[PDB]
């Protein structure tokens, strides 16, 4: 009874490759403006951009997005 | 009916029939559908009129040792349950078998004419069924 | 133990439902108004308060009586 | 941490309610390195948290299906269906009431203005201006706006006093509450009368209860073709308001419990040598506001750490990480599918009862006076209720897709530049990228006009932003006031590349379409959410 | 009668102000549209004693103008009531398909006709069991702007025949 | 929760706050929750899923005889 749900539910994940694109489209797009825009603030760890939350490059302003996405 | 309950028939073939395409002559039928649950039909609890007035309703043609087989008497239970394309007897049931295969061709076209034959059996008048021999 | 003549399952009825319905809101009334203090410190109102809980527990415990009898 | 098995159940159980599950991945990325633990924290939020959010929405979709289709709930839908349908023929009926000193000299001609299509829109011009004066307020607003406002507010509401009496005076208080929204604007009236008053004798708190006037203007909605699918809404929703009212009550009682039960383990233990936090147990309006904040499960993780080290610590106390494990579980699923319930209940019958007007008013008499687009859940709930010259030859089959590689290393190409050294190796490479990308969309942008003469609008953006931006750049650069600026703004406008995909893909475009036609579904009321937020 | 002459009814008893307002309506559209080819009479008669007969031949007179004459008839609510006559008038029914709009309808008017409620109804109820073809032309669609359309159609059809 | 913390200690117009002053402002803490997160939400979701039309169906009027259950 969780396998016949996580197989039903995995499928119609196979049967949509386009909605998972548009958002990592939209992840995309947003983590490419954040470089360009705030891309060089001056890390402060006082701040909440620090070594670890930082848009100075595309996995870590990629990882800041999904952070803000799961509303964190 | 979905396919939840679908899969049910091949664990009650494979088990009780074994028949491997035929190999059940009608004893499997009543000795399947008496049993399983009734969202395919009779049930352990209705072996009576109840379940023969429902045989009445399917028919379907028959084969070397007046058998039957898998997947015609797959299509058999999923009508009668779902009530897909089914007349009371008479040409009008082939009739109503003949616009289900236009259908089923409209959906597949992948069907060759001896699986498509196969799903749409074709029970003329004057061959008698596995369903006209117990009725009568 | 299963004497008739009740005469209490003819209590259960319309205005003695309607008392109980009030003696558990200001139950939870009195519930609301505790403060709780850190260390065994109670405020002079909570003292107050507590001397109701008799009050709710013998109506309560009658409630059973008569339910159980009926 | 992940001490225990009964440490680690925990941990991954904060994490995945989403509560300081960064704090958890930054911690162990210092303590053993950043390169490999994204991998178990991705998808322990992505499995644990978004997919387990799918499943429980389909799920309970798919109860509310079927139980909108049990016995005794078809039939108390029908017994809603067959009252609007008596009151939509009522209605029309009391329109066939068209009779034609002062008790009749002057009534008479109230009663007419007073419902004349240029009333409805002077009173709905001008609470479009009370809404506007009580939204300019601000902290400091400039003193002569402070007198300007506070005469505007007795002058709108002696004015609403006025065109409401003209309908009760003047039309009659026997039938005056007949209209749902003439007894709100007769609360409404009576609600800053009572504002004014009780500015009078407490100045300071001025909650102002006289913008909730600006609901009115849903009314404009009766203008449009929107209207029967809100007017149906707030009718399913009014008649099932005892069911939602004993249902907000059971949230409130089982919050009350849970309240009283954080006060009975917590109730004072919260005096740590730092100071009481403000998220207390030990008052009342405390112990609910704590359990507020537990249920919307945004920030349990903090109240739990208090209410273990209230106990105890990691020691003896830690029995009570399960208050707050089954009231952020049992809260964060309760109080969805308490408020789905409600949601597709009173939504899917504002759907049925406005698809039994269109199959009357247009199938019926338009019929006997002389599928087709039903969505996935009517369906099924249907089924379940029975049981010039030259350039033409762009096209090469290596044009339209051999673009797409183009753009594909463009927006790749946009994810190497360095933001911070401006001048480095890598961005002056990928400015000659740059030059090679732009001459390639202009080479195409170009012909494609040709054929096509005068979605591409946005290929017309990219392509005049780059050249602008090259033309000044390579020019002067200098000489304009601060124009670096300038060019690292431009520079933005090439993050729209990858976008450029949407229309070649025709399967991205098909699925863009669906997104675009779901937010033109949730319009009518994106726009009542954004009205009664600005209330 | 050179050509028929016109009784709407169905509403209820002429005189409760409910099928009052519901005729004067359909009669007043029937005058200020139609301004210049009908006159609309009034019958305080009972055209079923048929002072009582002095009347039908100021009937057939209007009717001899070649102008249409609508009765405002103060008596008949029944289409068996005017089973006798050879007034053969254009009969219309102005009918309403569920009762309970009719009962909201009547405690609709304010409170002193609340004192005729159940009798009223008992009309109304054997009305909806009178015989449809006993009419002409049934009224019952909710609007008055469609319900004025049906008219105009079928007495400009009628004009026209004649 | 920090903005609800701000907004009970509140006490006048510039003027500093006062610790669980005005507790009472709460209240338009929570129906705001009842009204926002909580209902309309809901109300998008409940008429985004309403209201979703099956992806592909221009196939001879979605397979006119044999329908989802029927079909597969
Ligand atoms: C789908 C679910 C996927 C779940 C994957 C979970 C993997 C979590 C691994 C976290 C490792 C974090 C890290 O950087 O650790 C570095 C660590 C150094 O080693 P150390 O911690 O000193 O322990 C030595 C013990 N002999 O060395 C390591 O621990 C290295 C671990 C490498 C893991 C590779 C995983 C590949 C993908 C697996 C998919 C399944
Ligand atoms: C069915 C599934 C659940 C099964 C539960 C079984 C419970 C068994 C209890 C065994 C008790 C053993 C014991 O006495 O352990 C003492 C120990 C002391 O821990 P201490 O040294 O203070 O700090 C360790 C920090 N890692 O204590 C500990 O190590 C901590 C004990 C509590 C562990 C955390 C529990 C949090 C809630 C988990 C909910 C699930
Ligand atoms: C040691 C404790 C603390 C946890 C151990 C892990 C559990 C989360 C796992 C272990 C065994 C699993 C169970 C093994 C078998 C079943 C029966 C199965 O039920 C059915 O499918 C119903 C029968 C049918 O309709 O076919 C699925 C759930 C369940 C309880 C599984 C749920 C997940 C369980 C409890
Ligand atoms: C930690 C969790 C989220 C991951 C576990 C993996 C599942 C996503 C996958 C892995 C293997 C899958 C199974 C692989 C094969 C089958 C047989 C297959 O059976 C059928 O098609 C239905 C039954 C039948 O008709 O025979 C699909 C279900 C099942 C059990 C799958 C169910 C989904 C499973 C458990
Ligand atoms: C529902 C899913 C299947 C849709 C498609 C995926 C997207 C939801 C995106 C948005 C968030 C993205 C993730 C955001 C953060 C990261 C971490 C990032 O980390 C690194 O490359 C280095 C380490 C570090 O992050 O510091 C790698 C990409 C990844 C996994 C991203 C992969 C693609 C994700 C899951
Ligand atoms: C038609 C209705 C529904 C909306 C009308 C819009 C206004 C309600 C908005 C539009 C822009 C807003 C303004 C944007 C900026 C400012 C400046 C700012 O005030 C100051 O600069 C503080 C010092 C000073 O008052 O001089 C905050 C108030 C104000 C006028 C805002 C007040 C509210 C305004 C006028
Ligand atoms: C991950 C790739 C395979 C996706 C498809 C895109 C690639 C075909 C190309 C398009 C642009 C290329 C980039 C263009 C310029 C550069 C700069 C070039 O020079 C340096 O950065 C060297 C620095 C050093 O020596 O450390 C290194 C490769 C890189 C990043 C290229 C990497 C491969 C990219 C992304
Ligand atoms: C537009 C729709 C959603 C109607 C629902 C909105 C109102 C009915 C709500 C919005 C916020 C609520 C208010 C927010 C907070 C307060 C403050 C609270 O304290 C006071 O201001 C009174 C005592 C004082 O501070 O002196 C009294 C209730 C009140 C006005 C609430 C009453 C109900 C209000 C006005
Ligand atoms: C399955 C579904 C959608 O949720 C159930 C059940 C019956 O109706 C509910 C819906 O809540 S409400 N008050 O809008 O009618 O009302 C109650 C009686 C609360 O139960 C609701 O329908
Ligand atoms: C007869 C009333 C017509 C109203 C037209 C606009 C209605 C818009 C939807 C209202 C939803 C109210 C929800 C309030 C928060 C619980
Ligand atoms: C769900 C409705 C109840 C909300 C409870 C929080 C608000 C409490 C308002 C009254 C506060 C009185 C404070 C007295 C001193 C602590
Ligand atoms: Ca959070």
């Amino acid at each position: 009874t969780i396998r016949i749900l996580l197989w039903t539910f995995v499928q119609s994940f196979k049967a949509l490759p386009y909605v998972c694109l548009l958002i990592a489209m939209l992840f995309f797009i947003y983590a490419i403006i954040g470089m360009q825009v705030f891309g060089n603030i001056k890390l402060d760890e006082e701040s909440h951009i620090n070594r670890h939350n930082n848009f100075r490059s595309f996995f870590g302003s990629l990882m800041l997005l999904f952070r803000s996405a799961t509303g964190e | 009916l979905g396919p939840h309950h679908l899969d049910e028939f091949v664990r009650v073939w494979a088990e009780y029939d074994r028949a491997a395409c035929g190999r059940i002559h009608y004893t499997e039928m009543y000795e399947m559908l008496t049993l399983m649950s009734p969202p395919l039909g009779l049930g352990k609890r209705c072996p009576s009129k109840v379940a023969y007035k429902r045989l009445v309703l399917m028919n379907m043609p028959v084969a070397e040792d007046m058998t039957v087989h898998f997947t015609s008497t797959l299509m058999a239970l999923i009508r009668t349950a779902l009530d897909i394309k089914i007349a009371k007897g008479g040409a009008d049931r082939q009739q109503l078998d003949s616009e289900l295969q236009k259908e089923t061709l409209a959906i597949w076209p992948h069907l060759s004419q001896k699986m498509l034959d196969l799903l749409v059996p074709m029970p003329k008048a004057s061959d008698l069924t596995v369903g006209k021999i117990y009725a009568a | 133990n299963i004497v008739r003549k009740y005469a209490k399952k003819l209590i259960d009825w319309p205005p003695f439902e309607y008392m109980i319905l009030a003696t558990i809101i200001a139950n939870c009334i009195v519930l609301a108004l505790e403060q709780h203090l850190p260390e065994d410190d109670k405020t002079p109102m909570s003292r107050r308060l507590e001397k109701t809980e008799p009050y709710f527990i013998g109506i309560f415990c009658f409630e059973a009586g008569i339910k159980i009898v009926a | 941490q992940f001490d225990n098995i009964l440490f680690a159940v925990l941990t991954v159980f904060q994490c995945i309610t989403m509560e300081g599950w960064t704090t958890v991945l930054y911690n162990t990325n210092d303590a053993l390195g950043a390169t490999w633990n994204w991998l178990y924290f991705i998808p322990l939020i992505i499995i644990g948290s978004f997919f387990v959010l799918n499943l429980v929405l389909g799920v309970l979709s798919g109860e509310f299906a079927k139980e909108r289709e049990r016995v005794e709930n078809r039939r108390a839908f029908m017994k809603l269906r067959r009252q609007q349908q008596i009151e939509r023929e009522l209605n029309g009926y009391r329109a066939w009431i068209d009779k034609a000193h002062k008790e009749r000299l002057l009534r008479i001609s109230i009663r007419h203005m007073v419902k004349s299509q240029v009333f409805y829109w002077i009173v709905l011009s001008l609470v479009a201006l009370n809404t506007a004066c009580v939204a300019i307020v601000h902290h400091n607003q400039p003193q002569w706006l402070t007198h300007l406002l506070y005469y505007a507010e007795f002058l709108f509401l002696g004015l609403f006093l006025l065109e409401m009496s003209l309908k009760m005076y003047g039309m009659g208080p026997r039938l005056y509450f007949h209209s749902s929204f003439n007894c709100f604007d007769f609360g409404v009236t009576v609600g800053s009368i009572f504002e004014v008053v009780w500015a009078i004798f407490r100045p300071g708190t001025s909650f102002g209860i006289s913008v909730l006037r600006a609901l009115r203007l849903l009314r404009i909605f009766k203008i449009t073709k929107y209207w029967a699918s809100l007017r149906n809404l707030v009718v399913s929703l009014m008649s099932s308001m005892k069911s939602i009212i004993s249902l907000l009550f059971l949230l409130f009682l089982f919050i009350v419990v849970f309240a009283l039960l954080g006060m009975q383990l917590f109730g004072g233990r919260f005096n740590f040598n730092d100071g009481t936090p403000s998220a207390n147990f030990d008052t009342f309006p405390a112990a609910i506001m704590t359990v507020f904040q537990i249920l919307t499960g945004e920030d349990w993780n903090e109240v739990m750490y208090n209410g273990i080290r209230s106990q105890g610590g990691v020691s003896s106390g830690m029995w009570s990480a399960i208050y707050f494990i089954v009231l952020t579980l049992f809260g964060n699923y309760t109080l969805l599918n308490v408020f789905l319930a409600i949601a597709v209940d009173n939504l899917a019958n504002a759907q049925e009862l406005t698809k039994d007007e269109q199959e009357e008013e247009e199938a019926f008499n338009q019929k006997h006076a002389l599928r087709h687009h039903m969505s996935v859940w009517e369906q099924r709930t249907s089924q379940l209720r029975k049981h010039r010259a030259c350039h033409y030859i762009v096209n090469l089959r290596y044009f339209e897709m051999c673009i797409l590689l183009v753009i594909a290393a463009s927006s790749i190409a946009l994810a190497a530049e360095d933001p911070v050294l401006t001048n480095s190796e890598r961005n002056k490479v990928l400015r000659y990228f740059d030059y090679v990308f732009t001459g390639v969309f202009t080479f195409e942008m170009v012909i494609k006009m040709i054929d096509q003469g005068l979605w591409n609008i946005l290929d017309f953006v990219v392509v005049v932003g780059a050249l602008v931006a090259f033309a000044l750049a390579n020019a002067l650069g200098t000489n304009k006031g601060r124009d670096i600026k300038t060019i690292k703004s431009l520079r933005v406008l090439r993050v729209l590349r990858p976008l450029k995909t949407i229309k070649r893909l025709p399967k991205l475009k098909a699925v863009f379409d669906c997104v675009v036609t779901s937010l033109k579904n949730v319009f009518n009321i994106l726009i009542v959410y954004k009205l009664f937020m600005f209330i | 009668p050179s050509m028929r002459p016109i009784i709407l009814v169905g509403p209820s008893l002429k005189g409760y102000e409910v099928t009052d307002m519901m005729q004067k309506a359909l009669f007043d559209f029937l005058k200020h549209r139609f301004d210049g080819r009908i006159s609309i009479t009034r019958v305080t008669a009972d055209i079923s004693l048929a002072e009582v007969q002095s009347e039908i031949e100021r009937i057939f007179e209007l009717a001899r103008t070649l102008q249409l004459v609508a009765l405002d008839a103060d008596t008949i609510n029944h289409p068996a009531q005017l089973s006798k006559t050879s007034l053969a008038p254009i009969i219309v029914y102005i009918k309403i398909t569920s009762p309970k709009v009719l009962q909201r309808l009547i405690k609709s008017r304010g409170k002193s006709q609340s004192k005729h409620l159940n009798v009223q109804i008992a009309a109304s109820e054997k009305l909806a069991q009178c015989p449809p073809e006993m009419f002409d032309i049934i009224l019952d669609e909710n609007q008055l702007e469609d319900a004025c359309e049906h008219l105009a159609e079928y007495l400009e059809a009628y004009w026209k025949a004649t | 929760p920090q903005v609800l913390q701000h907004s009970v200690d509140v006490t006048e117009e510039d003027r500093g706050p006062s610790r669980s002053n005005r507790m009472e402002m709460s209240i338009f803490y929570v129906v705001y929750f009842v009204v926002f997160p909580f209902f309309f939400v809901n109300i998008f979701v409940a008429l985004i899923i309403i209201t979703f039309q099956e992806q592909g169906d221009k196939m001879m009027e979605e397979c006119s005889l044999e329908k989802n259950e029927r079909a597969c």
